[PDB]
């Protein structure tokens, strides 16, 4: 014997859930396909209305049911206006229109298996426990990334810093392509169209010295890197715009890993967050960018509405997942003619996960910064 | 609001077998200015 | 995938005594099916 | 051949085909060909 | 033994009729796994 074996081992924590809580489910029947569908109607002002009748009012069909559309120029309007003269023969001859929406379920799994040796004759005899807590919490975290990666995928409001309009356009080499004040501030008005409601009500103001009011915000979800861009970040009138949240701690209720707020967006930061890595430009003289993996590394800033994420579970009871273990402990539980000893183990998790993207306006941001 | 259901109430020479329906809707919209110093209006270019 | 496996025809079996999944085709089965130099595929 | 008796005669084992279904058929230049790291441990008919 | 077939970097199939364990091999499952005269390797 030359050292003392301490029993208590050092596990790493599990990573704190911060997407699978907002997701709503849609249940699926079992005997029938593996498709969900759903029909989503459409203004007739809006410009995705296009329809074959379209007769003009003072004359023949024009392929145009929509009016003046979504034009908003006044230049425009007076002139598709459905003016009708005193003789009522025939008129704008509105149509209308509605959209096929398609989701799809996938089936996903794991499995390792174990020798009867490896259990006994260990130094551990708490081998068991520590699998099954390890396995369990990865398919935990595994879970998390179907849902984010979908998510980040379908996104209607995709701003571009700067005059980057793809991933490529993206770089740090001359004028880095990095998250504005202004920026912000505009995926807020585009997200003030409709769709995304207002997560949480503006801050009146509490009694306190340093407190600070703050107007009602929609959860952006950050990767950690990028919190110090915003810190720093300098509004119009050269001061902070990064409020921190401890200046208005006191006033309203606090929602999970709150780092602040900028404008109409409250800061939540997800130690998990999955970025576009290495799919900027190439770094000729990368100037001291963390982003930097072959190519440039992109990264997202998510605001995640309420109504743009049905996740589809075939037979999950009210929830996002269900996992389907299955345990074959070694002995005469796995006796058969290929072992007739039964010296093999085995454990499996099996579960369904699927996602809709319903409503696509959820805002998916990119920078390049750190 | 004017709506011709399908049926008998567009029963007619043209459709003997009445199919079609019809749904009309017209307004008269009208506007009068009583005091237009009351109305002040500032033109702008919008930022980005 | 597995199902490309089977789509494309292979058919598969599986390895117990460590690793995972042999997939056997149309002249390997012709193949390993042979007892002498005369049972064997033309093509080897 | 006729019935798995007939393969077991012939000396030739019989693997079950788990996924596709079916019986795999082994005989001993096909098992001697199949357990082949490289080209040099290959039978002298190849 | 066994164990000495999976240190050679080798996997094996278990046989449920009459052989018991057959040894197969990644040039072996290669040319096992095959459509026509394409699909075999130099080798052969």
């Amino acid at each position: 014997r030359l050292d003392y074996y301490y029993k208590k081992a050092l596990v790493d924590a599990a990573k704190e859930m911060y997407f699978g809580q907002l997701a709503e489910v849609t249940n699926m029947p079992k005997n029938m396909g593996k498709q969900i569908k759903l029909y989503h109607y459409v203004p007739l002002l809006d410009d995705r209305n296009v329809n074959d009748q379209g007769i003009d009012a003072a004359g023949a069909t024009i392929a145009n049911g929509n009016l003046y559309g979504s034009s908003k120029d006044i230049g425009t309007i007076p002139s598709k206006l459905p003016a009708l003269t005193e003789n009522g023969g025939r008129v704008n001859r509105v149509g209308f229109t509605r959209i096929q929406l398609i989701g799809s379920i996938k089936k996903f799994g794991f499995f390792y298996e174990w020798t009867q040796e490896a259990m006994d004759f260990d130094t551990d005899e708490e081998l068991d426990s520590h699998l099954i807590q390890e396995a369990v919490k990865g398919a935990n975290e595994i879970t998390e990334d179907q849902l984010q990666i979908d998510l980040l995928n379908g996104a209607g409001v995709v701003r571009y810093p700067g005059a980057a309009t793809s991933n490529a356009d993206m770089t740090g080499e001359g004028t880095a392509t990095v998250v504005t004040y202004e920026g912000l501030v505009k995926m807020g008005i585009t997200l003030n169209d409709n769709l995304c409601p207002m997560q949480t009500k503006l801050i009146a103001g509490s009694l306190m010295t340093d407190t600070r009011t703050i107007q009602g915000a929609r959860a952006l979800y950050i990767g950690s890197e990028l919190e110090l861009q915003l810190r720093k970040m300098k509004d119009p009138f050269d001061n902070a715009a990064f409020i921190p949240v401890q200046q208005y701690a006191d006033a309203g209720n606090l929602l999970k890993g709150e780092i602040g707020s900028i404008a109409s967006f409250r800061v939540i930061v997800v130690p998990k967050m999955l970025k576009w890595a290495g799919a900027g430009a190439t770094v000729t003289t990368n100037p001291g960018y963390y982003a930097t993996s072959g190519k440039y590394d992109v990264f997202p800033m998510l605001c995640v509405g309420s109504g743009s994420f049905t996740t589809i579970g075939f037979q999950t009871d009210g929830k996002t997942v269900k996992f389907t273990t299955y345990t074959k402990k070694p002995g005469i539980e796995t006796v058969s003619y290929a072992d007739p000893y039964g010296e093999m183990g085995l454990t499996s998790i099996k579960w369904y996960y699927g996602s809709l993207i319903l409503r696509p306006e959820w805002i998916a941001l990119f920078k390049t910064v750190a | 609001t004017y709506t011709k259901k399908p049926g008998i109430e567009t029963v007619s020479y043209a459709d003997p077998y009445g199919e079609m329906g019809l749904t009309s809707i017209k307004w008269y919209y009208g506007s009068l200015i009583l005091r237009p110093e009351w109305i002040a209006l500032f033109k702008t270019v919008a930022a980005m | 995938d597995v199902d490309a496996i089977l789509a494309d025809g292979k058919q598969a079996v599986a390895v117990k005594h460590g690793g995972g999944l042999v997939v056997v085709g149309e002249l390997g089965a012709q193949v390993l099916a042979a007892k002498d130099v005369s049972e064997l595929p033309d093509g080897v």
